[PDB]
């Protein structure tokens, strides 16, 4: 059925805003 | 705290109790229901209990719908061959304004022409949600099958009859059933002073009887359905016994005997007769269990069996071969405590919510003179000997059989060869 | 006569006990003839590895088959002598056991339920029979599409954290999980500070404290080596995944984004707003789902496949409403949906008992519906502007759809719809 | 009209004053800084 | 035990019909989205008889037999 | 008092200048169709909508032929009927009650 689903990685691409994670979520979000 | 019946000149019956829930819960119980149509009339109280919101003498249908979602409150209806109920669910302070708007949805309805006509596509809608379990549409059949006229009518509007059922018919009918003497009202969460207050205001509604129908006569039935289906669903019953009657309690227990329904998530049903039985003549999923229904004047008790298309044959005879050996005077005291311990544990179980506690107090009033304390239902239950469970499976086993099956009946039986 | 609020003072109290072991017993009673009582514990796919995705609905399917001193069916004749009924589940976050019974039986339930939990016989023919079982009821497409959708929206949602991933796991690990991999999880994470005992009806508290340290006081406590796994740490992605298949009838659609979590107070507010906003279509819902630190908080629903775009615009109208221009009359309207509804549930053993088990996991106590009142009073149509714009506006979602989904917008599109040029 | 007398039309007005003040600001200053305007220029620092 | 619902059992819900009126605060389970029937055929109206000599003839003393051609309509005895 | 006898006259005046009698037809049929006013006659039974339809649609054909209809057969002011009224105050009412709850 669906259980099997899972997204493939998509590390090339993510901003390093986000890898370098030494703040909260949704301040990082306004920054960018 | 407890229970306050009570009956008023009209004939109403009033019935209330203050448990200090923060929740109040009051019902208007009818004896009406699809057994008082007739061929002319057919579909009628489908629509009626989907007209519950039109406009009324009192009060606007806008009025209605948003003064009743304005306090979160909820009106709901229900119904059954033989009986309808107009239930209102609110906060503690609410009650006034509401009950102004149940006396008005039951005793002052108007039934506009365009209102009515722009309601009927409903009809289809309704009916195709209900049949897509299919359990449904079987146990319609079934009763198609076991009785010539009353309890045969269906609670479904007929397909030909969709977009052309008119207003006067309602008015009609509501006229020559929804009388004073055929009601009761029940308050959970209210004060019974409270309720008389309200009870007040049905003085000058529609007084006496009304008109009392026909008895139900039994058919000796068949009704087959082919579909592409490869899951066949078949129900074999015969005439058994009325409500409210020791020989009822007999029937019960011997249902629970043979089994009823399942216990453990995901179990074997070790315990279940019919089940142990059907597990031996077949290998790929099957479903079988037990089967009551008890009215007025008459009652229902057999078997309902799902299987493959295939192996259909094997399973209806394996499964009834099982009430035989009962017949046969099979039986052991061990199966019968336990079925008896089943039984008064699913009753207790069964009334724990408010919600069905208030539908049994419901169907009580309009049919006894006083409420009956789950006690005295225990003791009644425990008073059932082995010879009556016996005896209720030679009245089954002799008595002459109703039968349906749905889907491809390549390899279902007919009821003469069973 | 009383009031509202003032009838929800007479709601008795729930007891709350600790064994030595730190288990902890929870109650409350009812004064009734029928009772439920059951075992709620902190584990569930989010504590699971790719290694071992889907152990816990494993070991659900052969919980009540056999313990040493109830070999095989045993155990399933003694509860169905009694009259009583057994059930269980599993979640992201959560594992449940519980039975409903007579008040005359809680000597031999707690029984039973001690002895479900410490002492499941997994016998090697049983595992392969419920292997068998689970790759047959994963064979065919035996599952709804609405369970569908929302298994899609963890996995885009959640991606690269445990939370994505499924309870049942993929078919290519339960055609591989050993007993080994099952006694491991039980071995390390069903140890006593993380487990409630709740009863709820008919029962004393210190006959229940009695019985819990005479059948579940020897569960062990010491966690050993830390032998809990390491896991990955919470993220929220916008994204979507669609899966376009024109056979189907009818088109289903999800959307989020991030709520708060279990913990927060800003979710009674949220409540409220979902109750004000929830024709085209046929069917459609809010929705808000919680777990520890994280959360969805979005809608779904269903169309005609030449509807989607109307519909989404409908819906996310209806959010920049509320973060905008909300006003009183309509709030007012939606606290006294969600006084009914919180009323409404609690009716029964079986409920109440499963909100003492799910409280004391999430909250660490009970919340008396006095509080939650005085909670829902102090809304009003600014606190929902503020917290509506706090966590929808000017936000990027994540998106599900499966069906025949052409006309479902483009993800910039989408992303637009999430503010407003005049404002 | 007669219609939008009432208290729903005050909240929902009340709820818009600050959006409709701030463009106002955004068309005066744009005119200006458009036209030259230096009866309003003049005091920009 | 006299309410459909306590003496049934699991056959209960489909021993009863309901309708939940307007929209209440919780969120019910089975909410069955709706593939209805396709339309049949149109077709003309049909004539009354309400003549014997009308409805003379009409009543069958043969079983039926089915035609079909390719230049002529079909036909059925 | 007298006054009602006054007020009819010159009613019954304004009447017989208005001029659609000549025609054949009612006050009611010479209303333009607003929103009310097509609600009100999506509500009428099927006798009155097929005589207003065919009434409008004899105007109209006299009116191509730049013609009236015999005296004999003018509407006249005492045996009139206003067969849409009722339902147009109904409709209104109904337009009137959900304004009313818009504002609070
Ligand atoms: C020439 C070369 C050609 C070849 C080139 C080749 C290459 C070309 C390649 C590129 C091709 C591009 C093709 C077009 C793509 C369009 C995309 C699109 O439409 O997306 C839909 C996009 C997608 O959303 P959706 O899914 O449809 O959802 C709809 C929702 O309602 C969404 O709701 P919402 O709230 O988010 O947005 C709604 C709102 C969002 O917008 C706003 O609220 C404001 C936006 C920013 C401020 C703009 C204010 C402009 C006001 C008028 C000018 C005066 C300025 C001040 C000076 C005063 C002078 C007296 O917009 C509107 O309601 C539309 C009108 C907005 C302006 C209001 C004024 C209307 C009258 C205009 C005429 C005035 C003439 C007289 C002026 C006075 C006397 C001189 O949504 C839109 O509605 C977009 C709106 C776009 C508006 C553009 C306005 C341009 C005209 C400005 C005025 C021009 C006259 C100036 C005269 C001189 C005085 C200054
Ligand atoms: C009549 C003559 C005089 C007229 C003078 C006009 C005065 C007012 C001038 C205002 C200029 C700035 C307006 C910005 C509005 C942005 C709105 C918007 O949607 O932005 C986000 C959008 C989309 O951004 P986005 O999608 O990346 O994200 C926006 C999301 N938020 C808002 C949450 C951040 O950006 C744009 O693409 C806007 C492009 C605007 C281009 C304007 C060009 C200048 C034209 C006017 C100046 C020239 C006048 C010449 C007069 C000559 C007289 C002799």
């Amino acid at each position: 059925s669906h259980t099997d689903v899972k997204v493939p990685d998509f590390y090339d691409y993510r901003r390093l805003e986000v890898l370098d994670s030494t703040k909260s979520s949704r301040e990082s979000s306004e920054a960018r | 705290q407890d229970l306050e019946f009570t009956k008023l000149p009209n004939g109403l019956v009033i019935a209330s109790l203050e448990n200090y829930a923060p929740l109040s819960r009051i019902g208007l119980f009818i004896k009406a229901g699809s057994r008082y149509e007739d061929s002319n009339n057919l579909g009628t109280t489908h629509l009626l209990r989907l007209a519950s919101s039109l406009t009324t003498k009192g009060a606007s249908s806008f009025k209605i719908t948003r003064g009743i979602e304005a306090v979160g409150s909820k009106l709901s209806v229900t119904a059954t061959r033989e009986t309808m109920a107009y239930t209102v669910e609110c906060l503690r302070g609410d009650v006034d304004i509401l009950m102004e708007f149940l006396l008005n949805v039951t005793t002052a309805p108007e039934f506009r022409r365009w209102e009515v006509a722009d309601l009927q596509p409903q009809l289809k809608i309704d009916k195709a949600v209900a049949f897509q379990n299919p359990q449904t549409h079987v146990i319609e059949n079934l009763h198609a099958a076991a009785y010539r006229n009353a309890l045969a009518n269906p609670l479904y509007c007929p397909d030909y009859r969709i977009g052309k059922v008119t207003s006067e018919e309602l008015h009609y009918f509501v006229q020559n059933h929804f009388t004073s003497a055929r009601m009761a009202l029940i308050g959970l969460g209210v004060s019974h002073p409270v309720l008389k207050q309200v009870a007040e205001q049905f003085l000058n509604m529609r007084g006496g009887f009304g008109l009392s129908g026909v008895k139900a006569k039994y058919r000796g039935g068949e009704i087959r359905e082919q579909n592409g289906d490869s899951l066949v669903h078949a129900a074999l019953v015969a005439e058994s016994a009325v409500a409210g009657s020791a020989e009822a309690n007999a029937f019960s227990v011997l249902q629970h005997v043979l089994g009823a329904g399942p216990h453990i998530k995901r179990g074997s049903n070790t315990t279940s007769h019919l089940y142990q039985a059907v597990a031996k003549a077949t290998q790929q999923p099957f479903d079988v269990s037990a089967f009551n229904a008890n009215y007025s004047d008459s009652g229902l008790f057999g078997i309902y069996t799902i299987s493959q298309a295939t192996a259909a044959g094997d399973v209806i005879k394996a499964a009834y071969n099982q009430v035989k050996t009962i017949a046969q005077g099979n039986l052991s005291n061990t199966d019968v405590q336990a079925a008896k311990n089943k039984l008064k544990a699913g009753y207790l179980m069964s009334v724990e919510s408010s919600e069905r506690f208030l539908e049994e107090v419901g169907s009580q009033a309009l049919v006894a003179g006083s409420y009956v304390p789950p006690s005295t239902v225990l003791q009644q239950i425990d008073s059932v000997a082995n010879a009556d469970v016996i005896n209720a499976a030679k009245k089954f086993v002799s008595g002459q059989k109703s039968m349906v099956a749905s889907g491809n009946l390549g390899h279902t039986p007919f009821v003469d060869e069973l | 006569t009383a009031t509202f609020a003032q009838a929800l003072q007479f709601v008795p109290e729930t007891q709350v006990s600790l064994l030595d072991n730190g288990l902890r017993v929870a109650s409350e009673q009812s004064s009734q003839p029928t009772c439920t009582v059951g075992v709620w514990i902190d584990v569930g796919s989010r504590f699971e590895t790719e290694k071992n995705n889907g152990a816990g609905y494993f070991l659900e399917h052969l919980a009540f088959k056999g313990t040493k001193n109830r070999p095989g069916s045993a155990l399933e004749k003694e509860v169905e002598s009694m009259g009583a009924h057994l059930n269980a589940y599993s979640t992201r976050e959560h594992t449940a056991y519980y039975i409903k019974a007579l008040s005359k039986d809680l000597p031999k339930v707690v029984e039973l339920l001690g002895d479900i939990v410490q002492n499941c016989s997994l016998e090697d023919s049983q595992i392969e029979k419920e292997r068998d079982v689970i790759l047959r009821e994963m064979q065919e497409n035996d599952a709804s599409m609405r369970d569908v959708v929302f298994d899609y929206l963890h996995a885009t949602a959640f991606q690269g954290t445990p939370l994505a991933q499924t309870v049942e796991g993929p078919s290519e690990n339960v055609r591989k999980l050993s007993r080994a991999d099952l006694t491991e999880y039980l071995s390390t994470h069903y140890k006593a500070p993380r487990m409630v005992l709740a009863a709820a009806g008919g029962v004393e508290h210190q006959q229940l404290l009695d019985l819990a340290q005479k059948h579940l006081g020897d569960i062990p406590w010491t966690y050993a080596e830390d032998t809990m796994p390491a896991l990955t740490p919470c993220r929220f992605t916008g994204s979507e995944i669609r899966h376009r298949d024109d056979a189907l009838p009818f088109a289903h659609v999800a959307i989020a984004v991030e709520g708060p979590g279990w913990a927060s107070p800003d979710n009674v507010a949220l409540q409220v707003a979902n109750a004000i906003i929830g024709k085209l279509c046929q069917s459609f819902q809010t929705f808000s789902i919680c777990y520890a630190d994280t959360g969805l908080l979005g809608a779904h629903f269903v169309c005609d496949r030449m509807k989607i775009d109307d519909m989404m615009f409908v819906l996310q109208g209806q959010w920049m409403r509320l973060c905008t221009s909300a006003t009183e009359s309509e709030v007012a309207r939606g606290k006294n949906i969600l006084r009914n509804a919180l009323v409404s549930h609690l009716d029964g053993t079986t409920p109440v008992c499963e909100d003492i088990g799910r409280s004391l996991l999430t909250y660490g106590r009970r919340i008396p519906l006095a509080e939650w009142e005085s909670r829902i009073a102090e809304v009003d149509a600014s606190v929902v502007r503020e917290i509506c714009s706090k966590y929808i506006y000017d936000q990027c979602p994540a998106v599900a759809g499966y069906g025949p989904i052409e006309q479902l917008p483009d993800y910039n599109r989408i992303r637009s719809g999430m503010f407003w040029l005049r404002f | 009209m007669t219609r939008f007398l009432g208290p729903r039309y005050r909240q929902l007005v009340k709820n818009w004053i600050p959006t409709a003040y701030t463009w106002g600001a955004v068309g005066t200053l744009g005119l200006a800084w458009a036209a030259d305007w230096r009866l309003i220029l003049d005091w920009v620092p | 035990m006299l309410s459909v619902a306590a003496r049934s059992g699991p056959f209960a819900p489909v021993l009863s019909a309901t309708s939940r009126g307007v929209a209440g605060a919780l969120r019910p389970l089975v909410q069955a989205t709706v593939p209805a029937t396709p339309e049949p055929p149109v077709l003309d109206l049909k004539r009354p008889f309400l003549s014997r000599e009308s409805l003379s003839g009409q009543a069958v003393r043969r079983p039926l037999v089915a035609s079909v051609g390719l230049n002529v309509p079909a036909s059925v005895c | 008092s007298a006054s009602g006898k006054w007020l009819d006259g010159i009613r019954k005046w304004y009447y017989n200048a208005a001029g659609f009698n000549k025609l054949g037809l009612l006050r009611d049929d010479t209303m333009y169709e607003d929103e009310d006013v097509k609600e009100a006659i999506r509500r009428l039974p099927d006798n009155l909508y097929n005589d207003r339809m065919f009434r409008i649609k004899r105007a109209l054909d006299l009116n191509l032929k730049h013609q009236i209809l015999p005296k004999e057969q003018w509407t006249k002011y005492e045996e009139e009927n206003f067969y849409l009224e009722p339902y147009l105050k109904e409709v209104i009412r109904e337009r009137k009650e959900r304004e009313e709850w818009a504002k609070k």
